[PDB]
Protein backbone atom coordinates (compact mmCIF):
# COMPACT_ATOMS: atom_id res chain seq x y z
CA UNK A 1 0.00 0.00 0.00
CA UNK A 2 1.06 3.63 0.40
CA UNK A 3 2.76 4.73 3.62
CA UNK A 4 3.44 8.10 5.23
CA UNK A 5 6.18 9.10 7.66
CA UNK A 6 5.09 10.92 10.84
CA UNK A 7 7.92 12.61 12.70
CA UNK A 8 7.62 13.49 16.38
CA UNK A 9 9.13 16.54 18.05
CA UNK A 10 12.12 14.50 19.25
CA UNK A 11 12.73 13.11 15.76
CA UNK A 12 11.17 9.64 15.91
CA UNK A 13 9.81 8.59 12.52
CA UNK A 14 6.56 6.61 12.49
CA UNK A 15 5.63 4.95 9.19
CA UNK A 16 1.91 4.16 8.96
CA UNK A 17 -0.48 3.14 6.22
CA UNK A 18 -1.63 6.24 4.37
CA UNK A 19 -5.26 5.19 4.85
CA UNK A 20 -4.65 4.86 8.58
CA UNK A 21 -3.05 8.30 8.82
CA UNK A 22 -5.89 9.88 6.84
CA UNK A 23 -8.10 9.15 9.85
CA UNK A 24 -7.01 12.60 11.02
CA UNK A 25 -8.40 15.45 8.97
CA UNK A 26 -5.57 17.63 10.25
CA UNK A 27 -3.03 15.22 8.76
CA UNK A 28 -5.08 15.04 5.56
CA UNK A 29 -4.59 18.80 5.25
CA UNK A 30 -0.88 18.56 6.03
CA UNK A 31 -0.49 16.09 3.10
CA UNK A 32 -2.39 18.03 0.45
CA UNK A 33 -1.40 21.60 1.27
CA UNK A 34 1.03 23.23 3.75
CA UNK A 35 9.14 15.00 1.77
CA UNK A 36 5.76 14.61 0.04
CA UNK A 37 4.78 11.85 2.49
CA UNK A 38 6.40 13.23 5.67
CA UNK A 39 4.83 15.40 8.39
CA UNK A 40 6.80 16.97 11.26
CA UNK A 41 4.99 17.66 14.53
CA UNK A 42 6.94 20.27 16.50
CA UNK A 43 4.52 19.75 19.42
CA UNK A 44 3.91 15.99 19.67
CA UNK A 45 6.68 13.97 21.37
CA UNK A 46 7.30 10.35 20.49
CA UNK A 47 5.55 8.93 23.55
CA UNK A 48 2.35 10.69 22.33
CA UNK A 49 2.66 10.23 18.58
CA UNK A 50 3.23 6.50 19.09
CA UNK A 51 -0.10 6.18 20.90
CA UNK A 52 -1.84 8.17 18.14
CA UNK A 53 -0.61 5.67 15.53
CA UNK A 54 -1.84 2.87 17.74
CA UNK A 55 -5.20 4.67 17.84
CA UNK A 56 -5.35 4.81 14.01
CA UNK A 57 -4.79 1.05 13.83
CA UNK A 58 -7.36 0.45 16.57
CA UNK A 59 -9.95 2.72 14.94
CA UNK A 60 -9.55 1.22 11.47
CA UNK A 61 -9.75 -2.33 12.85
CA UNK A 62 -12.77 -2.02 15.08
CA UNK A 63 -14.94 0.57 13.36
CA UNK A 64 -17.95 -1.19 11.82
CA UNK A 65 -17.02 -4.62 13.19
CA UNK A 66 -19.23 -7.12 15.01
CA UNK A 67 -16.33 -8.42 17.11
CA UNK A 68 -16.51 -7.22 20.72
CA UNK A 69 -14.57 -3.96 21.00
CA UNK A 70 -11.76 -3.60 23.56
CA UNK A 71 -11.02 -0.54 25.60
CA UNK A 72 -8.39 1.74 24.14
CA UNK A 73 -5.82 1.98 26.95
CA UNK A 74 -4.39 5.33 28.04
CA UNK A 75 -1.78 5.51 30.77
CA UNK A 76 -2.48 8.44 33.14
CA UNK A 77 1.01 9.87 32.60
CA UNK A 78 0.24 10.60 28.93
CA UNK A 79 -3.49 11.31 29.13
CA UNK A 80 -3.00 15.09 29.20
CA UNK A 81 -0.65 15.32 26.22
CA UNK A 82 -2.73 12.82 24.28
CA UNK A 83 -5.83 14.98 24.87
CA UNK A 84 -4.19 18.04 23.35
CA UNK A 85 -2.76 15.98 20.51
CA UNK A 86 -6.11 14.33 19.80
CA UNK A 87 -7.82 17.73 19.87
CA UNK A 88 -5.30 19.16 17.42
CA UNK A 89 -5.49 16.16 15.08
CA UNK A 90 -9.34 15.98 15.11
CA UNK A 91 -9.48 12.25 15.66
CA UNK B 1 -5.81 -14.12 13.00
CA UNK B 2 -4.10 -10.87 12.12
CA UNK B 3 -1.34 -9.73 14.45
CA UNK B 4 -0.36 -6.05 14.73
CA UNK B 5 3.31 -5.09 14.90
CA UNK B 6 5.82 -2.32 15.49
CA UNK B 7 9.05 -2.92 13.57
CA UNK B 8 11.59 -0.68 15.27
CA UNK B 9 15.18 0.33 14.48
CA UNK B 10 17.00 3.39 15.87
CA UNK B 11 14.40 6.18 15.51
CA UNK B 12 12.20 4.44 12.94
CA UNK B 13 9.02 2.60 13.90
CA UNK B 14 6.86 0.86 11.29
CA UNK B 15 3.22 0.15 12.11
CA UNK B 16 2.00 -2.88 10.18
CA UNK B 17 -0.04 -6.09 10.37
CA UNK B 18 0.43 -9.67 9.19
CA UNK B 19 -1.18 -13.07 9.46
CA UNK B 20 -0.16 -15.11 12.50
CA UNK B 21 0.48 -17.88 9.94
CA UNK B 22 2.90 -15.80 7.84
CA UNK B 23 6.64 -16.30 8.27
CA UNK B 24 9.48 -14.04 9.38
CA UNK B 25 10.73 -14.05 5.81
CA UNK B 26 7.36 -12.78 4.53
CA UNK B 27 7.59 -10.02 7.13
CA UNK B 28 11.04 -9.26 5.79
CA UNK B 29 9.46 -8.75 2.39
CA UNK B 30 7.08 -6.15 3.87
CA UNK B 31 9.89 -4.07 5.38
CA UNK B 32 11.95 -4.17 2.18
CA UNK B 33 8.93 -2.96 0.28
CA UNK B 34 8.87 -0.04 2.82
CA UNK B 35 12.52 0.60 3.84
CA UNK B 36 14.07 -0.65 0.58
CA UNK B 37 16.56 -3.27 2.08
CA UNK B 38 16.71 -7.00 1.03
CA UNK B 39 15.92 -9.80 3.61
CA UNK B 40 19.48 -10.92 3.65
CA UNK B 41 20.30 -7.44 4.74
CA UNK B 42 17.73 -7.59 7.56
CA UNK B 43 17.61 -9.18 10.93
CA UNK B 44 14.35 -9.43 12.86
CA UNK B 45 14.25 -9.82 16.65
CA UNK B 46 11.78 -10.66 19.36
CA UNK B 47 13.31 -9.05 22.46
CA UNK B 48 17.02 -10.03 22.17
CA UNK B 49 16.29 -13.12 19.96
CA UNK B 50 17.03 -13.60 16.30
CA UNK B 51 14.18 -15.16 14.34
CA UNK B 52 14.38 -17.81 11.65
CA UNK B 53 13.08 -16.84 8.21
CA UNK B 54 10.99 -20.03 7.97
CA UNK B 55 9.23 -19.75 11.31
CA UNK B 56 5.70 -18.41 11.56
CA UNK B 57 4.95 -15.26 13.55
CA UNK B 58 2.82 -17.32 15.93
CA UNK B 59 5.73 -19.70 16.48
CA UNK B 60 7.83 -16.63 17.29
CA UNK B 61 5.28 -15.61 19.94
CA UNK B 62 3.30 -13.02 17.92
CA UNK B 63 -0.35 -13.93 18.52
CA UNK B 64 -3.58 -11.99 18.51
CA UNK B 65 -3.51 -12.14 22.29
CA UNK B 66 -0.20 -10.28 22.46
CA UNK B 67 -0.17 -8.17 19.29
CA UNK B 68 -3.32 -6.10 19.32
CA UNK B 69 -4.15 -3.00 17.25
CA UNK B 70 -4.20 -0.80 20.33
CA UNK B 71 -1.11 -2.49 21.80
CA UNK B 72 1.16 -3.91 19.09
CA UNK B 73 4.02 -6.33 19.69
CA UNK B 74 7.52 -5.02 18.95
CA UNK B 75 9.88 -6.40 16.30
CA UNK B 76 13.50 -5.31 16.36
CA UNK B 77 15.24 -4.76 13.04
CA UNK B 78 18.97 -4.49 12.28
CA UNK B 79 20.63 -3.78 8.93
CA UNK B 80 23.70 -5.27 7.24
CA UNK B 81 25.61 -2.24 5.95
CA UNK B 82 28.30 -4.18 4.07
CA UNK B 83 29.07 -7.06 6.44
CA UNK B 84 28.80 -8.25 10.05
CA UNK B 85 25.37 -6.49 10.20
CA UNK B 86 25.00 -4.14 13.17
CA UNK B 87 23.92 -4.64 16.77
CA UNK B 88 20.22 -4.17 17.40
CA UNK B 89 19.37 -0.64 18.57
CA UNK B 90 15.88 0.35 19.04
CA UNK B 91 15.62 3.84 20.34
CA UNK B 92 13.18 4.39 23.18
CA UNK B 93 10.55 7.06 23.04
CA UNK B 94 10.44 10.17 25.15
CA UNK B 95 9.58 10.21 28.86
CA UNK B 96 6.18 11.39 30.13
CA UNK B 97 6.26 14.34 32.57
CA UNK B 98 5.67 13.98 36.28
CA UNK B 99 1.99 13.45 37.01
CA UNK B 100 0.41 16.83 37.84
CA UNK B 101 -0.61 17.28 41.45
CA UNK B 102 -4.29 16.95 40.63
CA UNK B 103 -3.79 13.51 39.07
CA UNK B 104 -1.40 11.87 41.56
CA UNK C 1 -40.44 12.17 19.14
CA UNK C 2 -38.35 9.32 20.64
CA UNK C 3 -40.73 7.16 22.68
CA UNK C 4 -41.72 3.55 23.07
CA UNK C 5 -44.75 2.26 21.20
CA UNK C 6 -47.40 0.68 23.43
CA UNK C 7 -47.53 -2.41 21.24
CA UNK C 8 -48.51 -4.79 24.07
CA UNK C 9 -46.54 -7.52 22.24
CA UNK C 10 -44.14 -9.25 24.67
CA UNK C 11 -40.63 -9.70 23.31
CA UNK C 12 -37.91 -11.60 25.17
CA UNK C 13 -34.42 -10.13 25.05
CA UNK C 14 -30.94 -11.04 26.28
CA UNK C 15 -29.01 -7.97 27.38
CA UNK C 16 -25.46 -9.16 26.73
CA UNK C 17 -22.77 -6.85 28.12
CA UNK C 18 -19.73 -7.30 25.82
CA UNK C 19 -17.99 -4.31 27.35
CA UNK C 20 -15.71 -3.75 30.34
CA UNK C 21 -18.06 -1.12 31.80
CA UNK C 22 -20.89 -1.55 34.25
CA UNK C 23 -23.84 -1.06 31.90
CA UNK C 24 -26.97 0.94 32.69
CA UNK C 25 -29.95 -0.02 30.48
CA UNK C 26 -32.24 2.92 29.85
CA UNK C 27 -35.82 2.53 28.61
CA UNK C 28 -37.49 5.44 26.89
CA UNK C 29 -41.03 5.33 28.26
CA UNK C 30 -44.30 6.22 26.55
CA UNK C 31 -43.78 9.92 27.32
CA UNK C 32 -40.19 9.88 26.12
CA UNK C 33 -38.75 10.06 29.65
CA UNK C 34 -35.56 8.01 30.13
CA UNK C 35 -36.19 5.24 32.65
CA UNK C 36 -33.09 3.62 34.21
CA UNK C 37 -33.12 -0.13 34.84
CA UNK C 38 -30.85 -2.37 36.98
CA UNK C 39 -27.20 -2.38 35.98
CA UNK C 40 -25.17 -5.13 34.35
CA UNK C 41 -21.63 -5.89 35.64
CA UNK C 42 -19.01 -6.20 32.91
CA UNK C 43 -19.41 -9.24 30.71
CA UNK C 44 -22.66 -10.43 32.20
CA UNK C 45 -26.05 -10.92 30.74
CA UNK C 46 -29.66 -10.81 31.78
CA UNK C 47 -32.72 -12.17 30.07
CA UNK C 48 -35.05 -9.21 30.29
CA UNK C 49 -38.70 -9.47 29.76
CA UNK C 50 -39.82 -6.78 27.24
CA UNK C 51 -42.21 -5.66 24.49
CA UNK C 52 -42.13 -5.04 20.74
CA UNK C 53 -41.54 -1.48 19.66
CA UNK C 54 -39.98 -0.37 22.93
CA UNK C 55 -36.89 1.82 22.85
CA UNK C 56 -33.68 1.10 24.75
CA UNK C 57 -30.27 2.72 24.96
CA UNK C 58 -27.22 1.78 27.03
CA UNK C 59 -24.70 3.71 29.11
CA UNK C 60 -21.78 3.34 31.47
CA UNK C 61 -23.55 3.36 34.83
CA UNK C 62 -20.81 5.36 36.53
CA UNK C 63 -19.95 7.96 33.89
CA UNK C 64 -22.92 7.89 31.48
CA UNK C 65 -20.51 7.39 28.54
CA UNK C 66 -22.44 6.27 25.48
CA UNK C 67 -22.48 2.61 24.47
CA UNK C 68 -23.62 0.74 21.38
CA UNK C 69 -26.18 -2.05 21.16
CA UNK C 70 -26.02 -4.26 18.07
CA UNK C 71 -23.66 -1.68 16.47
CA UNK C 72 -26.03 1.24 16.93
CA UNK C 73 -27.35 3.72 19.46
CA UNK C 74 -30.90 2.45 20.09
CA UNK C 75 -32.29 -1.08 20.51
CA UNK C 76 -35.85 -2.01 19.55
CA UNK C 77 -37.02 -5.52 20.50
CA UNK C 78 -38.39 -7.33 17.48
CA UNK C 79 -40.38 -10.48 16.93
CA UNK C 80 -39.01 -13.66 18.53
CA UNK C 81 -38.85 -16.27 15.76
CA UNK C 82 -39.70 -19.78 17.02
CA UNK C 83 -39.68 -18.41 20.56
CA UNK C 84 -36.02 -17.51 20.27
CA UNK C 85 -35.14 -14.41 22.33
CA UNK C 86 -33.66 -11.34 20.66
CA UNK C 87 -29.99 -10.85 21.39
CA UNK C 88 -28.92 -7.32 22.48
CA UNK C 89 -25.09 -7.03 22.27
CA UNK C 90 -23.86 -4.02 24.26
CA UNK C 91 -20.36 -3.00 23.21
CA UNK C 92 -17.97 -0.11 23.50
CA UNK C 93 -18.12 2.24 20.52
CA UNK C 94 -14.95 3.32 18.80
CA UNK C 95 -14.65 6.54 20.75
CA UNK C 96 -12.84 9.43 19.20
CA UNK C 97 -9.34 9.73 20.58
CA UNK C 98 -10.35 13.10 22.10
CA UNK C 99 -13.40 11.66 23.86
CA UNK C 100 -11.39 8.70 25.09
CA UNK C 101 -8.83 11.14 26.56
CA UNK C 102 -11.64 13.13 28.19
CA UNK C 103 -12.91 9.95 29.81
CA UNK C 104 -9.52 9.13 31.27
CA UNK C 105 -8.92 12.66 32.52
CA UNK C 106 -12.42 12.88 33.97
CA UNK C 107 -11.73 9.61 35.77
CA UNK C 108 -8.55 11.00 37.34
CA UNK C 109 -9.34 14.63 38.21
CA UNK C 110 -12.04 15.85 40.56
CA UNK C 111 -14.35 18.31 38.74
CA UNK C 112 -13.26 21.13 41.06
CA UNK C 113 -9.74 20.90 39.62
CA UNK C 114 -10.44 20.80 35.90
CA UNK C 115 -9.69 24.52 35.90
CA UNK C 116 -6.31 23.84 37.54
CA UNK C 117 -5.06 21.93 34.48
CA UNK C 118 -2.79 23.78 32.02
CA UNK C 119 -5.05 23.37 28.96
CA UNK C 120 -6.99 25.74 26.70
CA UNK C 121 -10.34 27.10 27.91
CA UNK C 122 -12.27 25.13 25.29
CA UNK C 123 -11.00 21.87 26.80
CA UNK C 124 -12.23 22.88 30.26
CA UNK C 125 -15.67 23.13 28.75
CA UNK C 126 -15.13 19.82 26.94
CA UNK C 127 -14.18 18.17 30.26
CA UNK C 128 -17.03 19.88 32.10
CA UNK C 129 -19.59 18.67 29.52
CA UNK C 130 -20.14 15.27 31.08
CA UNK C 131 -22.26 12.78 29.12
CA UNK C 132 -25.97 12.94 29.91
CA UNK C 133 -28.70 10.96 28.18
CA UNK C 134 -31.09 13.88 27.69
CA UNK C 135 -28.69 15.95 25.57
CA UNK C 136 -28.04 12.87 23.45
CA UNK C 137 -31.78 12.34 23.19
CA UNK C 138 -32.15 15.97 22.04
CA UNK C 139 -29.35 15.53 19.50
CA UNK C 140 -30.83 12.25 18.24
CA UNK C 141 -34.22 13.95 17.98
CA UNK C 142 -32.83 16.59 15.60
CA UNK C 143 -30.94 13.87 13.64
CA UNK C 144 -34.46 12.79 12.61
CA UNK C 145 -35.56 16.31 11.56
C1 LIG D 1 -47.55 -3.81 28.72
C2 LIG D 1 -46.37 -2.95 29.05
C3 LIG D 1 -45.56 -2.97 30.21
C4 LIG D 1 -44.66 -1.99 30.04
C5 LIG D 1 -43.49 -1.49 30.84
C6 LIG D 1 -42.58 -2.67 31.17
O1 LIG D 1 -43.00 -3.64 31.78
N1 LIG D 1 -41.34 -2.65 30.67
C7 LIG D 1 -40.73 -1.50 29.97
C8 LIG D 1 -39.67 -2.19 29.13
O2 LIG D 1 -40.25 -2.85 28.02
C9 LIG D 1 -39.15 -3.24 30.10
C10 LIG D 1 -40.44 -3.81 30.69
C11 LIG D 1 -40.17 -4.32 32.07
N2 LIG D 1 -40.18 -3.60 33.12
O3 LIG D 1 -39.85 -4.42 34.23
C12 LIG D 1 -39.41 -5.71 33.71
C13 LIG D 1 -40.09 -6.80 34.51
C14 LIG D 1 -37.88 -5.73 33.80
C15 LIG D 1 -37.25 -5.86 35.02
C16 LIG D 1 -35.87 -5.86 35.10
C17 LIG D 1 -35.08 -5.72 33.96
C18 LIG D 1 -33.61 -5.72 34.04
S1 LIG D 1 -32.66 -4.76 32.97
C19 LIG D 1 -31.28 -5.15 33.89
N3 LIG D 1 -31.46 -6.02 34.84
C20 LIG D 1 -32.77 -6.44 34.86
C21 LIG D 1 -33.13 -7.58 35.75
C22 LIG D 1 -35.73 -5.60 32.73
C23 LIG D 1 -37.11 -5.60 32.65
N4 LIG D 1 -39.88 -5.61 32.34
C24 LIG D 1 -43.91 -0.64 32.05
C25 LIG D 1 -45.00 -1.28 32.90
C26 LIG D 1 -42.71 -0.31 32.93
O4 LIG D 1 -44.85 -1.42 28.83
N5 LIG D 1 -45.96 -2.04 28.21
Amino acid sequence: MMYVKLISSDGHEFIVKREHALTSGTIKAMLSGPETNEVNFREIPSHVLSKVCMYFTYKVRYTNSSTEIPEFPIAPEIALELLMAANFLDC
Amino acid sequence: MDVFLMIRRHKTTIFTDAKESSTVFELKRIVEGILKRPPDEQRLYKDDQLLDDGKTLGECGFTSQTARPQAPATVGLAFRADDTFEALCIEPFSSPPELPDVMK
Amino acid sequence: VLRSVNSREPSQVIFCNRSPRVVLPVWLNFDGEPQPYPTLPPGTGRRIHSYRGHLWLFRDAGTHDGLLVNQTELFVPSLNVDGQPIFANITLPVYTLKERCLQVVRSLVKPENYRRLDIVRSLYEDLEDHPNVQKDLERLTQERI
